[PDB]
């Protein structure tokens, strides 16, 4: 049920990028792959279907291919209007449910210097704890390209439940920011030695840690 | 040209039902399968339902089986999505989409089901929440207790549990604008929204300058001013 894509790909205007889509033989191996572009305030748009066919009106700088368990979209002549989120998709007719879409890739057309994020991890405020709630707040700012991956740990173990992360938003200085929240009970917060927010951006991961027993 | 237009979206309480409609024009409607696909803010694309040209063959995304029904009326170029037993987690933009179809092995084969959509609508938004209008609770995000010398420090406010959108936030009544960022909201499983606002300031100022986040929630006629101060430890 998971078609895996890289979260971010980028290049200068005029260059070529490729986006991979990885799955298994049950999905990609046996079935046709499609590719879509979406951009807020527009209808999604089909770029490729049946692995490598372009629908009418799609120019030949878009290409598609598939081999084994992975498929690939290529975009050459990259231009500003290509900045969008891209999704692969397939439909395994041998199961009763519908089709599946990939995890998504932000394509950035590089127009400014890359910037590594500043990460600030706030523990639950004493005020919120007194209200019988506990939210860890991971604020991520001043990065470019505007795509990050965020993961949380309790002690050394990954946490999936209770996590909400916002889509990166443009700042007034034209870099990007994002936020992630881990919602816990006050018991859970006090029950562990530490919690960590891990932010991955362009080949670097920055991890911040807080602890109920320490003044961060 | 080919076009597709959804309607029927709105705000609805959990448990209740809602019917979306999609009208198509500019192509022979009965030669193509149609589908509904949804996307929740900050999340990916999810297949909801799919129906063959003749209306006989249907399928559904796992998350909506036995609660949603798709149908079409070929005499009216309309596809419907009947949504029953709605949950907060059904909150999403719902797209109607046209299957690309295929030819007979060039003539159009109405029995085609490719599962690739070459025409999508702009979508209709559905929000599911049990909440009445409710003002926020504002909590401080206090600067690090280690910012005791120079450099800069991030501080903020966490604006929790309000409905409906939107909230706006300023700092020090608008005196402070540089280095301010207010984030998009997140919908919680409760059906209430939360967001954060942050400002980065000189560490040397933390002992001398007061910082207050001003939250405005017009739907409930509420404003909150929350002083964000250094921690005692």
């Amino acid at each position: 049920s998971v078609l895996t894509q890289p979260p971010s790909v980028s290049a200068a205007p005029g260059q070529k990028v490729t986006i991979s889509c990885s799955g298994s033989s049950s999905t990609i191996g046996n079935n046709y792959v499609s590719w879509y572009r979406l951009l807020p305030g527009t209808a999604p748009k089909l770029l490729i279907y049946k692995n490598d066919n372009r629908p009418s009106g799609i120019p030949d700088r878009f290409s598609g291919s598939k081999s084994g368990t992975s498929a690939t979209l290529g975009i050459s002549g990259l231009q500003t209007g290509d900045e969008a989120d891209y999704y692969c998709g397939t439909w395994d007719t041998s199961l009763s449910g519908g089709g599946v879409f990939g995890t998504g890739t932000k394509v950035t057309v590089l127009g400014q210097p890359k910037a590594n994020p500043t990460v600030t991890l706030f523990p639950p405020s004493s005020e919120e704890l007194q209200a019988n709630k506990a939210t860890l707040v991971c604020l991520i700012s001043d990065f470019y390209p505007g795509a990050v991956t965020v993961a949380w740990k309790a002690d050394s173990s990954p946490v999936k439940a209770g996590v909400e992360t916002t889509t990166p938003s443009k700042q007034s200085n034209n870099k990007y920011a994002a936020s992630s929240y881990l919602s816990l009970t006050p018991e859970q917060w006090k029950s562990h030695r530490s919690y960590s927010c891990q932010v991955t951006h362009e080949g670097s991961t920055v991890e911040k840690t807080v602890a109920p027993t320490e003044c961060s | 040209e080919v076009q597709v237009v959804e309607s029927g979206g709105g705000v609805v309480q959990p448990g209740r039902s809602l019917r979306l409609s999609c009208t198509a024009s500019g192509f022979t409607f009965s030669n193509f399968a149609m589908g509904w696909v949804r996307q929740a803010p900050g999340k990916g694309l999810e297949w909801v339902a799919f129906i063959s040209s003749d209306g006989s063959n249907k399928n559904y995304g796992d998350s909506v089986k036995g609660r949603f029904t798709i149908s079409r009326d070929n005499s009216k170029n309309t596809v419907f999505l009947q949504m029953n037993s709605l949950r907060v987690e059904d909150t999403a933009l719902y797209y109607c989409a046209k299957d690309v179809g295929d030819y007979k092995s060039p003539i159009q084969d109405p029995r085609a089901m490719v599962g690739a959509f070459d025409l999508w609508g702009q979508g209709t938004m559905v929000t599911v929440s049990p909440a009445s209008t409710k003002g926020p609770s504002v909590f401080p995000l206090a600067p690090s207790s280690k910012s005791t010398s120079g450099g800069t420090a991030a501080l903020g406010c966490l604006v929790k549990d309000y409905f409906p959108e939107p909230v706006t936030v300023s700092w020090n009544s608008g005196a402070l604008t540089s280095g301010v960022h207010t984030f998009p909201a997140v919908l919680q499983s409760s059906g209430l929204y939360s967001l954060s606002s942050v400002v980065t300031v000189p560490s040397s100022s933390l002992g001398t300058q007061t910082y207050i986040c001003n939250v405005n929630h017009k739907p409930s006629n509420t404003k909150v001013d929350k002083r964000v101060e250094p921690k005692s430890c």
